[PDB]
């Protein structure tokens, strides 16, 4: 058996608080969530545990000091996050970029080129295909590390003619400027 | 000006942890918590100045026994009742920087579907066991649900195959996930 | 005939070993399980364990309302015991197989009934049980049932693999056999 | 080897979505489906000798009656409606590979694969082509099978001999898909 109490902020750029819930788990069931409005826990499960639900919710609203801090709980999440907050929301970290071929899938192409980007956070990330400069149609979210920074990849599958140069245009805040990787057949 | 989420977590279980707490701002972590020294520890050295911070000692404890509570008194009531909940964790294993051959890289163990969180992690080549470079990093998600992260330091070479292999601790269940150099990039 | 065909509660609780199981199916296909001595639900796939949507739970209780009218409709039946058909067993791969290549050995089994049976993949001869995932028994029209076991690998020429699966519906353990070319 | 199975089937068949729905309960000792419970019918009925004492029962029983007839509501479409992301508006792309058995030889025959895999629904439409025009002789499927874990997998295989001047193209087409998938074969 596991159980949860999930407390959680949303807050904008600015540090300036929007949301903040409070919810109450067991089993993988949320039984129970903050309901401001009613300045009290309200059950947030009618079905098989709902007596469950409704029980802890007795046992919490008689908590007195509990109920206090869960009113002023959106201005605790700004008084708590202050001082890294702006660190996070200022946070960064360049992409690095690399072109090469990859085996082809789900087309009758001869070539498949594959787009590499890694090390880059936050996750927000575009990437786009040029062939001779001149946008083209590609053949999905970035994969968190764990360790803060992203990976992903772009593929273009296309048949060779020597002349022709293929370019991956990829775009991130934690970077400056676009980067620009290219391939040529040869 | 857009919004980001600061996920804040306790959970506890039957059997070990008995507990624990995960802070995260968006996906990735930022805390978890360890309570025989009664601090947060940072999941990256650039958060260890506010690891510090104490501002809600209290509201953590209040939530610590409470959560506990619930495990305790109900539970043994709903034993036999009401199935436990649990899923089969799914491990996929990949390098971290694209596959160059003879250039140090990283392979990461992406363990998903963890539900209870109880687990360990450990690493095979060509089916003999590795140490494991660092801990194995638990963490809740959003569905209440849990991932973990461990990761090994190697250099890749043409004829490898590595196996990340993960035990949940409930059953001792394993669960694996094989690696292998696939279409790797040139060098310049 | 029908656009899709749901589910919810093909369960089943049989004497021997006092097994038992709750589940919920769409198309075939099983959302979650529930088993009566693990005690146990588990959800097929990640997105099954939202629990608003796919709450099991309500399994156990299945069980034990199905569990309490079996001994009546034994004795009502002049005590008519389950008979022991033959299993069908297939094996493939689940991808396009590549020597060198990563890959996930299935193994199938039809026409499973009574539900009680071993499934154990052996790789040269010697039995596999780390890294093996099997489902709960699935469901077929006819009342059988069916079972996938799950093994991954690396494909080479250098070894064999085996699914083996023994049912009182058989002489002796029979294993279906798999090798790359 | 002396044993007893009992089963419960609280089948939901749907067509045009929600539009028309049967709910349908089965009772099952051992293998003999002994009474059942069709909404069309709007009674219980016994199917069999077993199933008389019962039938007749739990139709004088009101309350249940009435529960079971909403049923299709209360549980089928209550459902359907729960799962639908899930299920129907489930789609997973099919992996399209082509190859050919025994390494190909001109003016010999062959057999050449279109291994499609790992996709959902099972429904699919797979067609071979050879210069252009849809080759249907020597065509042989396996149909969509199911691999438990909500994905289908199927091969199509088409009788040839390599000669030369022939590019033979497998065509997939899914719900998953925007646009068919097309792969190709050389030969030499
Ligand atoms: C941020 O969150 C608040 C509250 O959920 C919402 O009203 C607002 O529209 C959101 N802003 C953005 C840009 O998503
Ligand atoms: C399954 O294997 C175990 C151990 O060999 C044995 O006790 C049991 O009889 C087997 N079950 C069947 C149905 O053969
Ligand atoms: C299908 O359902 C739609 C919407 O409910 C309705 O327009 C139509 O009558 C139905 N068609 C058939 C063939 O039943």
């Amino acid at each position: 058996f596991v159980a949860h109490v999930e407390s959680t902020c949303l807050l904008d750029d600015a540090g300036t608080p929007k949301d903040f819930t409070y919810c109450i788990s067991f089993n993988k069931d949320l039984l129970t969530c903050w309901d401001p409005e009613e300045n009290k826990m309200a059950p947030c499960e009618f079905g098989v545990l709902n007596s469950l639900a409704n029980v802890l919710s007795q046992h919490l609203n008689q908590k007195d000091t509990l109920m206090q801090r869960l009113r002023n709980g959106l201005q605790n999440c700004a008084t708590h996050t202050q001082p890294f907050w702006g660190s996070l929301t200022n946070r960064t970290r360049p992409p690095s970029v690399q072109v090469a071929k990859t085996t082809p899938f789900n087309t009758r192409e001869p070539v498949m080129l594959a787009c590499y980007v890694w090390g880059f956070y936050p996750a927000e990330v575009t990437i786009t295909w040029r062939k001779n400069g001149k946008l083209v149609m590609p053949h999905k979210t970035a994969q968190p590390n764990g360790d803060w920074t992203y990976q992903t990849l772009s593929h273009l599958a296309l048949t060779p003619s020597y002349g022709d140069t293929y370019t991956c245009v990829v775009e991130h805040i934690g970077a400056p400027e676009p980067i620009l990787r290219d391939w040529t057949p040869g | 000006l857009q919004n980001h989420t600061f996920l804040h977590t306790v959970y506890c279980q039957d059997g070990s942890p008995s507990v624990g707490l995960s802070e995260a701002y968006d996906e990735d972590q930022l805390f978890f918590f360890d309570f025989s020294q009664n601090t947060r520890v940072p999941r990256l050295p650039e958060f260890a100045d506010w690891a510090q911070e104490q501002g809600d000692a209290p509201a953590i404890l209040f939530d610590k026994e409470f959560c506990e509570w619930m495990i305790q008194q109900i539970g043994p009531k709903l034993d036999g009742k009401i199935p436990v909940s649990r899923g089969f964790p799914i491990a996929e294993v990949f390098t971290l920087k694209p596959l160059e051959f003879g250039k140090p890289n990283t392979l990461v163990c992406f363990v998903s579907n963890l539900f209870p969180p109880m687990l360990t992690v450990n690493w095979q080549h060509h089916s003999v066991p590795v140490e494991g470079f660092g801990p194995t990093f638990v963490s809740a998600v959003d569905g209440l649900s849990f991932q973990a992260f461990s990761y090994l330091n190697f250099t890749p070479e043409p004829s490898d195959i590595f196996s990340c292999i993960v035990t949940h601790e409930i059953d001792r269940y394993t669960a694996i996930a094989y690696w292998v150099p696939r279409n790797a990039l040139p060098s310049d | 005939k029908a656009d899709h065909m749901g589910s919810y509660g093909p369960a089943f609780y049989q004497s021997y070993g006092a097994s038992g199981q709750f589940t919920h199916e769409f198309d075939e296909e099983q959302l979650f399980s529930v088993d009566l001595k693990k005690s146990e639900a588990v959800w097929r796939l990640p997105e099954f364990g939202d629990f608003a949507r796919f709450d099991p739970q309500g399994g156990l209780a299945g069980i034990a309302a199905i569990k309490a009218h079996l001994d009546i409709l034994v004795e009502r039946s002049n005590r008519s015991r389950a008979i022991n058909v033959p299993p069908r067993v297939t094996v493939l791969p689940k991808s396009r197989v590549e020597l060198g290549q990563p890959n996930i050995l299935i193994c199938i089994v039809d026409n499973i009934f009574p539900p009680v049976i071993n499934i154990t993949w052996l790789r040269n001869g010697q039995t596999v049980t780390e890294g093996v995932a099997q489902t709960s028994f699935y469901s077929q029209p006819d009342h059988l049932f069916r079972k996938f076991h799950y093994l991954p690998f690396v494909p080479s020429a250098e070894d064999v693999y085996d699914c083996q699966v023994e049912h009182w519906g058989l002489d002796a353990p029979l294993l279906r056999h798999w090798e790359l070319q | 080897p002396e044993d007893f199975v009992i089963q419960a089937k609280a089948d939901c068949y749907f067509t045009n979505g929600t539009e028309k729905v049967q709910f349908v309960v089965r009772f099952i000792f051992n293998l003999e489906e002994y009474v059942r419970f069709d909404s069309d019918v709007g009674m219980f009925v016994a199917l069999t000798k077993l199933g008389q004492p019962d039938a007749e029962q739990w139709n004088s029983r009101l309350d249940l009656l009435e529960r079971s007839r909403q049923a299709v509501d209360g549980v089928c479409r209550h459902n359907y409606r729960l799962g639908a992301p899930f299920t129907v508006g489930r789609k997973v792309q099919p992996e399209v590979t082509v190859y050919p058995e025994r390494t190909p030889l001109l003016h010999q025959h062959n057999l050449l694969h279109c291994s499609v895999t790992g996709f959902y629904p099972g429904d699919i439409k797979i067609k071979w082509f050879l210069n252009g025009q849809e080759e249907r002789a020597g065509v042989m499927s396996t149909g969509p099978i199911r691999n438990g874990d909500w994905t289908f997998q199927t091969v199509v295989m088409l009788e040839m001999t390599p000669e030369l001047g022939h590019v033979y193209t497998c065509l997939v087409d899914h719900s998953s898909l925007l646009s068919p998938v097309s792969v190709e074969w050389r030969a030499q």
